[PDB]
């Protein structure tokens, strides 16, 4: 057994089964989904940056 | 004539990542699995008594047994590792185990 | 023109996700949660893969 | 005006194979099926003592049950058969059992 700095970056909850007693029997349902891909960049040809 | 060429996403890997956001199932070709039986039964007179119309059926009390499967993960790796990873300098491979070569 | 750029935390350059992709989307890790309380302390969930 | 046309893949066949090099599974919806209970236990003493600290809990000894599935593979026939076998001249065909035609 140990603790781990677990967390989640692309992730989130799409189910949350319970609101605080989480880390019970019941909360183990929880299931997760990827977050929304979002890019970032410089617009096409720097349109803006002038 | 058909000059040489390559395949531009293997050349270049462009990681976009994978559209999985809905989950995959594969159910049983019976649509639930069998392996007990109920019996419709009445109450009243008593705790509930017997049908006798037949017996022996088949109900699954909960949803449909069924396995998890990230599809459009699989292709993704199935992909990389048929054209970019058995292609890499044989440095970076090892000899299976117990094989003549 | 040079210099930098910080994309901020809402940037993800992709769909899916980078950590245990063929997980599924409800199978939880070694959680040790608790049985629905009273005197039970702690309780097991895992498996030994050795 | 929309010319007529056709799949260039379906006129002439190029099977030049599958890449499936790397088997595809599907795991259960738990990351490990529950079926028994274990229980951590002390040493010394005797042979080893209960633990009392609650009980029935669930470990599986070995990996985790899944089924495999040539993924690649199905796509493969699945576009052959929809695309070309279907549409094989009558004569290669039979009436299907018990149907009224």
């Amino acid at each position: 057994t140990e603790e781990a700095d677990v967390l989640t970056p692309d992730t989130h909850l799409v189910h949350a089964v319970p609101a605080a007693d989480r880390a019970k029997v019941e909360g183990l349902s929880q299931h997760a989904a990827p977050n929304r891909p979002n890019f970032i960049g410089f617009r096409d040809c720097f349109v803006g940056l002038m | 004539q058909a000059m040489d060429s390559y395949d531009p996403e293997v050349r270049v890997i462009d990681n976009v990542g994978v559209e999985d956001e809905m989950p995959n199932y594969c159910f049983p070709l019976s649509g639930v699995q069998i392996g007990n039986r109920s019996h419709e039964v009445q109450r009243n007179q008593q705790q509930w008594q017997n049908v006798a119309n037949s017996d022996n059926n088949y109900i699954g009390k909960g949803n449909l047994p069924a396995m998890e499967i990230n599809l459009a993960a699989n292709l993704w790796r199935s992909f990389l590792y048929s054209n970019v990873a058995l292609y890499l300098p044989d440095n970076l491979k090892f000899t299976p185990h117990n094989i003549q070569l | 023109i040079r210099g930098t750029l910080d994309r901020g935390a809402s940037f993800k350059p992709y769909s899916g996700t980078a950590y245990n992709s063929f997980a599924p989307k409800s199978a939880p890790n070694n959680t040790q949660f608790r049985q629905a309380n009273n005197g039970h302390p702690a309780q097991t969930i895992a498996q030994a893969s050795y």
